[PDB]
């Protein structure tokens, strides 16, 4: 636990690599050191993978269509190129919405062009323009569509932004060019970032010669919420309650309105930084809007982001903003009262994507438990930096994992409880270490605020304390 | 609020009367939504006869396929190999999609690699990523054979799979004897059963196309078995329990069976029981080469009967009762094994079964989709049942495959108000569905949505899914059923009597208006 | 001003020659004139910057990770004149993808500024064989406004530039760019000007100038330079510097309107014979 | 036999027209002869076909759906001689991936036959710009053996030559492929016999044969025939018959020795100038 066995274990890990792919991979291992805010720490991220190594980072597409734009509801959402891209993506992210799908609503529909062999070899911007009729034609109440890009796309050099603009004049429809191939980048966050242009520049000015919207001085946008089980509208009932009018959400049970209607509001909270830091400061340079970062992740971090939030508005704001935390304080302390002694002393290591392996640390410490690693895929040094304060001394921290880098880790730390992704769930179930999906809940939440928080804890202690991992090793064997 | 004692996740919260009120204002006023009568007249729309014209008439857009990539397919048949790793030559988005699909679908550890081509690795080339990912991945895994497929972005830049693995052996990379078989695979082609076809014709390739020399057909006293794309475990255990109570020797190539059955014992095997190389290189010498899913293994097929002089028998996929008995006649008069007593009473245990369930099964009307083989085996158990496969759908289905299934529809009184339809979608399926009304769907968990549809028109209109196929995703452990033999035709038989089973009683449960036949004999 | 044209034509007919002794004729104008090279091939401003420049755009964004890491000033150069010379990188032959670095060029020069500047000229010239859209970067919407073709009068090279106006078709009605004329680079065929004329006149362009086939200029191309740094005084220089000025006050732009094969055929057939 | 041969060289130095006259050549030899065009502009068989061959197997494919539902003879012609003649498919310029387009038609050949025939010798007319390894397809482990360049005294087609050996040897370093040797087409340049000889010498490989430039070649394309057909007494015709002669009876086969720029503008500056 101490700094010299960790630095020890990572030595021995990365001992079985080739020379180059060891001398990459010794910079994406650090052990955590606060009062230090860097990227001198031996910590090195946003860099390519190395090859053949079984990461776990995804594509641009994947941040783009998949995180960003996938959400909106009252907007198809075309998978440009060849299919699968778009079926493996299809319905796997839980940004839960309101609304008849179908007819209104397309979020877990999948809309593609199919490419084929003569598609690649004779280009597919007539296809795309047949296929924007088409939409038109079967989805009569759709508010407007966005074209993401494959691989392919990228490659072949389609004229996407030509026939968007084209067919957006003819129908007067708002069509959204995104050049998300995969290819592009080296993780999701190249998505997130074509994806936060796209919106810059297609959608956000819609509204910038309209005045009809009444303005109001409580007036914010919840930005990075992507409403995965419902945390979106569990911090929305909060920020409602305490006082505030939320306008606009970035981008979970979000419509193109309330997108174009972002640049009437005062503030911008951003959750998920990693995803939308670049929209939140264009409006900051544009429209003047100020953006503050909040966590409502357990009870501590979200009492002291209301009262963060409520300091910028007047007194009235944080009165209500004092009532609703008296209000919802009994709640959460009978929550961790019942599981706090379940889950007291248990070590969790983590490994998310951009933002939550350092936003979910309050709420396991409100529980008890230590998280004693963490790591992210595809975060920037400035993540780094922010989580550095929240995490533990001599603590690990790991960039873009390998499998077995993962494993072996587990394997010396022994850990209690593990948080990550689907493709790490069953082999961290097969070696007897209790594994919790953090990426979708594994089915389960909101997570967020103190709704959230109960069901967190209740989904913390149902699978660390489960009497099946007592039962791994059969009695006729020691 | 949650109550400590009662705690409610999404479901029920977000129906309490707070949250109910603020999603209301939320909606009135920021959405600028639709007024629900203009939403309901559109959906009314949707589910009509001019909607189901105008969503036929489609030739560019497509709506909720039911296929996925050939990289797929060129895993899962790698998989099947002993302490083989699969490796997808282009981006890592692609393995990613892919590790996550069969994680979700069998809910085990899939291991694949990628060698992460970039934007760099687009414009140049992914030669230098070839050399680095595989000594990266045999240093790391240690498999004992590397089984390479491609991204669309490598098969649009033309990237040479056989040039760049010959300059990784030669510069040291990789050991020169190391086996590194490749198959090129478009996601632009086919399907991923097409990948599947593509990635074991390249192993075979690799392992007998230069040693034919010494190879004489029938020495091993073997049958070759090719079990193409398969998802259910129970289909290579049902085969293999089969051949092995006949007493028929035989080589099941690509089994992945053990690799996705792992057992949880507190210890994490990244490589199970799989096909060796032996195996594969003593293929040539067995007697023949039965392949189990004919459809989509035409270039296996074609390399087996070039090459290895193997005349491969014309059987269909041994599903339902008439096609088991011709593949295990065809098996015994290969072999020279008679047909067991076992086998016998098996079969005679699945006719007494359809016997007892047949007034039940009679008569009713199928939705269904899959792949090819699938399908056409699903069809022609149906039509032994005594069922109604009004709507046949196969998004990777071909012409030929359409005029076989044609034909064995023509061939029985059941198959009158059945139509095949080839290269449609779900969104397809489900103007169908609405429109010529069936009692039942079979297909994977993408066909719920299909119901949920149904159930917004009314109750009565409601077309339950019955989950049979790949991928299924909201059910746990259905991926160990039997689909093949007399075993997968009983299993396949419980579950639509069941299913109707269970239909008629919630249909009849309510009481003093439907009750008088909830009956409790049935 | 802000003037863009692109130069497009048969595979080795002189495209590239023919740009930098126009556009070393242009700086001796005292103009500000910009070359970008979308050719795999780095060889689009050899003449200019007198070396084969290897701080292309591709192999350096290579070397500095990804494209987002790559600055204007570190592949941005002068050359004789002050004239600014850009070359996209590409792979070697028979690999990678040659489109794509073109796309990646144009898309990085587009977002860092490069063309936000007081420059009256940008040229874009491009390879011989437009095989993908990668090579049709520069002819998009806010890309250059004119395309010359230089042409020769071999009928593979007249069928080569129909070709061309097939694709120049497509991107001029869903854009802004047209056809400013037909440059011809003499290759000593025996009705040359008749015939390059008569397929003018078929696709609806004009004879912007005519370049007699001349060896000062690859003796200029020897010595790592233009034929007006090599010889101010040459006839060569002369036929140039008037093309130079053609170019400047050409006013003809027209939407291509391409000939079928058989048209060509019978336009050779009378006016390439005797 | 069945000796496969592709034909590489600068763009629009002449591979096509010379590869059709040495078709030609070989078929009055008694040869049985196929030539593959992987071009998108189909122009590399009308010398033999007399026409411009509209059955390309990508476009005959896009029109029949899949490749696969495709048959030989809708796309396989004879001309002079009885040399077959297939052309692949391409889409029109600035649009699409021809580099794909020929890779589908060379595995659409390998798999229907084709080669597999009494043909003595099969050729691969690829363009100038190999821009992708889908031209670098006719390279492959069980595709053309031997690769000939045809190169000229200009200084960009020497260049051209050096950047075509650097792509093959990738090729030849993992396959039985080699470079044949450079076929030198005349432009009238100064020392041009010098430059390639010494261009060869350094590049490890020979100089098969010198095809002087004369105006003949224009006359018998524009009647969509070769030179040995227009007119079997010219002195153009026996310098193709050389060429046949010396290609067949070529045994040096050579991995290319590729020459980095400083050796080329040192050769060029020595023998290129006076
Ligand atoms: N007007 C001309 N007079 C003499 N030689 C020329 C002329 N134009 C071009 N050339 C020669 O032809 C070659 C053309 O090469 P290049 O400009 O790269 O062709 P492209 O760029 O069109 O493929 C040069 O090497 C040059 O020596
Ligand atoms: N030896 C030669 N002498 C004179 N002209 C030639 C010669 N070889 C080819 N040409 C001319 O080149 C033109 C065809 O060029 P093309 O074959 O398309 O170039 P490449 O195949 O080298 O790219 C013909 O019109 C022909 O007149
Ligand atoms: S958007 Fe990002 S990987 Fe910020 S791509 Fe990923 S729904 Fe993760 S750590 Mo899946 S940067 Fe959201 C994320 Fe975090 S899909 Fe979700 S859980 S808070
Ligand atoms: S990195 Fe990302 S997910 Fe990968 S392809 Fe590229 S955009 Fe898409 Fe697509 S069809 Fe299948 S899954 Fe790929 S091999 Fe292509
Ligand atoms: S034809 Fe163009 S887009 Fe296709 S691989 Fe070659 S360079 Fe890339
Ligand atoms: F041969 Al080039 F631009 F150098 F067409
Ligand atoms: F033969 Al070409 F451009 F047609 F080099
Ligand atoms: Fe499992
Ligand atoms: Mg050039
Ligand atoms: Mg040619």
């Amino acid at each position: 636990m101490s700094r010299e066995e960790v630095e020890s274990l990572i030595q021995e890990v990365l001992e079985v690599y080739p020379e180059k792919a060891r001398k990459d991979r010794n910079k994406h291992l650090a052990v955590n050191d606060p009062a230090v805010t860097q990227s001198k720490k031996c910590i090195i991220s946003n860099k390519k993978s190395q090859p053949g190594l079984m990461t776990i980072r995804g594509c641009a597409y994947a941040g783009s269509k998949g995180v960003v734009w996938g959400p909106i509801k009252d907007m198809i959402h075309i998978s440009h190129g060849p299919v699968g891209c778009g079926q493996y993506s299809r319905a796997g992210r839980r940004n839960y919405y309101i609304g008849t799908t179908g007819v209104n609503a397309f979020v877990t529909m999948n809309f593609t062009s199919d490419f084929q062999e003569k598609d690649i070899v004779f280009g597919g911007d007539k296809k795309l323009a047949k296929l924007i009729d088409e939409v038109e034609t079967l989805f009569p109440l759709n508010k407007g569509i966005s074209v993401q890009s494959e691989c392919p796309i990228g490659l072949i050099g389609d004229d996407i932004e030509s026939v968007s603009k084209v067919k957006g004049a003819e129908l007067s429809k708002t069509i959204v060019p995104v050049r998300c191939e995969g290819f592009r980048g080296v993780s999701q966050s190249l998505g997130h970032h074509i994806a936060n242009d796209a919106v810059r520049d297609w959608v956000l000015g819609k509204r910038d010669e309209d005045t009809t919207f009444a303005s109001t001085p409580y007036d914010v946008a919840i930005i990075g919420d992507y409403n995965i089980g419902g945390d979106a509208w569990s911090s929305r009932i909060l920020l409602e309650e305490m006082g505030l009018r939320c306008v606009a959400q970035w981008s979970g049970d979000g419509s193109i309105s309330e997108i174009e209607l972002t640049p009437k509001v005062k503030l911008n909270l951003v959750h998920c930084y990693r995803s939308m830091n670049y929209i939140s400061r264009h409006m900051e340079e544009k429209y003047g809007i100020p953006w503050m970062e909040y966590n409502f992740f357990g009870p501590t971090k979200t009492i002291e982001s209301l009262r963060a939030i409520a300091a910028k508005f007047d007194e009235s704001i944080q009165k209500k903003c004092e009532e609703v935390i008296a209000k919802y304080k009994p709640e959460w302390e009978a929550v961790v009262a019942k599981y706090r002694p379940r889950l007291e002393g248990k070590r969790v290591m983590l490994y998310i994507g951009g933002l939550r392996p350092r936003h979910v640390i309050g709420a396991y410490e409100d529980l008890g438990m230590e998280v004693v690693g963490t790591g992210y895929e595809f975060a920037h040094n400035d993540d780094y930096d922010r989580t550095m304060k929240e995490m533990g001394d001599s603590t690990l921290l790991y960039d873009d994992v390998t499998g077995y880098e993962f494993e072996e880790f587990v394997k010396r730390i022994k850990p209690d409880l593990i948080g990550s992704g689907i493709k790490e769930k069953f082999i961290f179930q097969k070696m007897g270490i209790p594994f919790r999906e953090m990426h979708s809940w594994d089915y389960s939440g909101p997570y967020h605020g103190f709704d959230g928080f109960a069901i967190f804890a209740r989904d913390m202690d149902m699978t660390l304390n489960n009497p099946c991992w007592k039962k791994l090793q059969a009695p006729w064997e020691a | 609020s949650q109550q400590v004692d009662k705690i409610k996740a999404s479901y029920p919260l977000f129906l309490d009367q707070d949250y109910k009120d603020m999603l209301a204002k939320k909606r009135d006023g920021f959405e600028e939504k639709y007024p629900q009568d203009k939403i309901d007249e559109v959906f009314q729309w949707t589910t009509t006869k001019e909607y189901q014209e105008l969503n036929f008439q489609r030739e560019a857009l497509t709506v909720n396929p039911a296929k996925a990539c050939q990289p797929l397919g060129a895993v899962l048949c790698a998989l099947g190999f002993e302490k083989t790793m699969p490796y997808v030559h282009g981006s890592q988005g692609c393995v990613a999609y892919f590790r996550s699909y069969f994680n979700r679908h069998f809910r085990e550890p899939v291991s694949c690699v990628s060698d992460s081509m970039t934007e760099d690795a687009a414009v140049f080339g992914g030669q230098q990523n070839m050399k680095d990912g595989l000594q990266n991945c045999k240093a790391t895994y240690k498999p004992d054979m590397i089984a390479v497929s491609t991204t669309c972005m490598a098969e649009v830049i033309g990237d040479d799979l056989n040039a760049f693995i010959n300059n990784s052996k030669k510069e040291g990379f990789i050991p020169d004897e190391f086996p590194v078989p490749f198959a090129h695979t478009p996601s632009f082609v086919g399907s991923h059963v097409t990948g599947w076809d593509n990635m074991f014709e390249g192993i075979a390739r690799y392992f007998t196309l230069k040693s034919m020399d010494d190879k004489v057909v029938g020495s091993n006293k073997k049958i070759n078995i090719v079990p193409g794309f398969e998802t259910y475990l129970g289909n290579f255990r049902v085969i293999k329990r089969m051949l092995s109570e006949m007493g028929v020797g035989y080589s099941l190539l690509s089994d992945p069976e053990e690799v996705l059955d792992t057992p949880a014992d507190g210890q994490f095997r990244m490589y199970a029981g799989g096909t060796t190389q032996e195996e594969m290189k003593d293929a040539p010498n067995a007697l023949n080469t039965v392949l189990l899913q004919p459809w989509h293994l035409e270039k296996t097929k074609k390399f087996v009967e070039g090459t290895w002089k193997h005349e491969v028998p014309k059987l269909n996929i041994p599903m339902g009762l008439d096609w088991t008995d011709e593949f295990l006649m065809k098996v015994s008069e290969i072999s020279g094994q008679p047909i067991p007593a076992s086998l016998t009473k098996e079969r005679g245990r699945l006719v007494d079964m359809m016997t007892d369930s047949h007034t039940w099964l009679h008569g009713k009307r199928f939705a269904l989709w899959g792949d090819p083989d699938f399908v056409m085996g699903l069809v022609k158990f149906l039509l032994e049942l005594g069922c109604e496969p009004v709507h046949i759908l196969c998004h990777n289905g071909n012409k030929r495959w359409k005029k076989a299934v044609d034909a064995i529809l023509a061939a029985s009184p059941y198959g009158k108000n059945a139509t095949v339809y080839i290269g449609k979608d779900l969104w397809h399926l489900r103007s169908l569905v609405f429109t010529d009304k069936p009692d039942f769907m079979i297909g994977n968990s993408y066909g719920k949505f299909i119901q949920r549809d149904t159930l917004h028109k009314g109750k009565e209109f409601e077309v339950p899914l019955i989950r049979i196929g790949f991928p299924i995703f909201d059910r746990h452990h259905l991926h160990r059923s039997t689909t093949l033999g007399y075993e997968g035709a009983m299993q396949i038989l419980t579950t639509l009597v069941n299913s109707i089973l269970e239909r008629l009683d919630e249909e009849t449960r309510g009481m003093q208006a439907t009750d008088y036949n909830h009956d409790l004999v049935r | 001003a802000m003037r863009q044209c692109a130069i497009y034509g048969k595979g080795g007919i002189g495209k590239s020659t023919t740009t930098q002794n126009l556009v070393a004729a242009l700086a001796e104008m005292g103009k500000k004139v910009m070359i970008v090279g979308c050719d795999p091939k780095a060889d689009s401003t050899r003449l200019i910057l007198h070396s084969k420049a290897q701080n292309t755009i591709m192999e350096m964004a290579a070397e500095a990770g990804t494209v987002e890491d790559l600055e204007l000033e570190d592949v941005l150069k002068a050359g004789y004149g002050g004239v600014k010379c850009v070359e996209s990188g590409g792979p070697e032959p028979g690999v990678g993808c040659a489109g794509r670095g073109v796309i990646t060029a144009i898309n990085f020069l587009e977002e860092e500024g490069a063309y936000e500047d007081d420059l009256d000229f940008v040229f874009y010239d491009v390879l011989g064989d437009v095989v993908c859209g990668g090579f049709a970067m520069p002819i998009r919407e806010n890309k250059a406004q004119e395309i010359y073709i230089v042409c020769s009068g071999e009928m593979m090279a007249m069928y080569a530039a129909n070709n061309i106006s097939k694709g120049i078709v497509k991107y001029a009605n869903s854009g802004s760019v047209r056809l400013g004329g037909l440059i011809c680079n003499s290759r000593n065929t025996d009705r040359e000007d008749e015939l390059i004329i008569a397929l003018a006149n078929k696709l609806g362009t004009q004879m912007i100038h005519f370049v007699p086939r001349d060896n000062v200029v690859q003796r200029a191309e020897i010595r790592r330079m233009t034929v007006i740094e090599y010889d101010p005084k040459a006839k060569q220089a002369d036929e140039y510097r008037a093309l130079a000025r053609k170019v400047v006050d050409n006013k003809l732009l027209v939407i291509p309107n391409p000939i079928t094969m058989d048209e060509l055929e019978e336009l050779l057939m009378e006016f390439g014979i005797m």
